[PDB]
């Protein structure tokens, strides 16, 4: 079955940065985008940025393009999101997930991973 | 950016209920496409797919869960609510840079 499995939760001094992973299972990883999502309390969901695994374009929120970094490693079917100069706002579950659709369009997240816990405290 | 705008808070089982999502502007793409999803959390879970294209329900979604809207309303009716239906239901639309959700609408049974 379709999985994508995300790494476990961090704790974080504030000005450090983390790199957390998606590893893909259950379908071909490079013929769909990858999004990744952010969930704090008080604010929903924030749209961060999306990849194309196959190509490794890659595309962002304007208010996530100093902060978030998104790649893919084609060869283990893992897509990762590096944050730098983590602040408390960066206090926040993230999630990575799939796009129903294709490469030229795509319509929603369709399999989403478990959530990242990040926490940044000082 | 567009703003989309849910109520923070919506019942029985087996009543129906529905959620309002209002955009501040229209979601309709060039392609006659209308580029807005529904998506339900389950408590302490991820977010799930209900609709996507405004009215095409996800593969393996319920038929009690519908999706429509016209210009900048939009609209998921749940038929004969569940137990499991029970979450923040978001909506979202991808037809312009940023991508953005509305704030959730919390469906609660009494
Ligand atoms: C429906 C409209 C909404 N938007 C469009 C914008 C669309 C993109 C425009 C640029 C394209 C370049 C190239 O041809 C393709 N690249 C695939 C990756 O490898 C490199 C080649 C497809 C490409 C990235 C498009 C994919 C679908 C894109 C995100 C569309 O969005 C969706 C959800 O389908 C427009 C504004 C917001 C996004």
């Amino acid at each position: 079955q379709v999985h994508l499995q995300q790494s476990g939760a961090e704790l974080l001094r504030p000005g450090t940065s983390v790199k957390m992973s998606c590893k893909a299972s259950g379908y071909t990883f490079t013929n769909y985008w990858i999004g990744w999502t952010k969930q704090r309390p008080g604010h929903g969901l924030e749209w961060i940025g999306d990849i194309y695994p196959r190509s490794g374009y890659n595309n962002y929120n304007e208010k996530f393009k100093g902060k978030a970094t998104l790649t893919a490693d084609k060869s283990s079917s893992t897509a990762y999101m590096q944050f730098s100069s983590l602040t408390s706002e960066d206090s926040a579950i993230y999630y990575c997930a799939r796009y129903y659709g294709s490469w030229s369009y795509y319509y929603a997240m369709d399999y989403w991973g478990q959530g990242t816990s990040v926490t940044v405290s000082s | 950016d567009i703003i989309l705008t849910q109520d923070e808070l919506s019942v029985t089982s087996g009543e129906s209920v529905s959620i309002s999502c209002r955009s501040s502007k229209s979601l309709l793409y060039k392609d006659g496409k209308t580029y807005l999803n529904w998506f339900l959390q389950r408590p302490g879970q991820s977010p799930q797919l209900l609709i996507y294209l405004m009215s095409t329900r996800a593969s393996g979604v319920s038929d009690r869960f519908s999706g429509s809207g016209s210009g900048t309303d939009f609209t998921l009716e749940i038929s004969r609510v569940k137990a499991e239906d029970v979450g923040v239901y978001y909506c979202q639309q991808l037809v312009e840079y940023p991508y953005t959700f509305g704030g959730g609408t919390k469906l609660e049974i009494k």
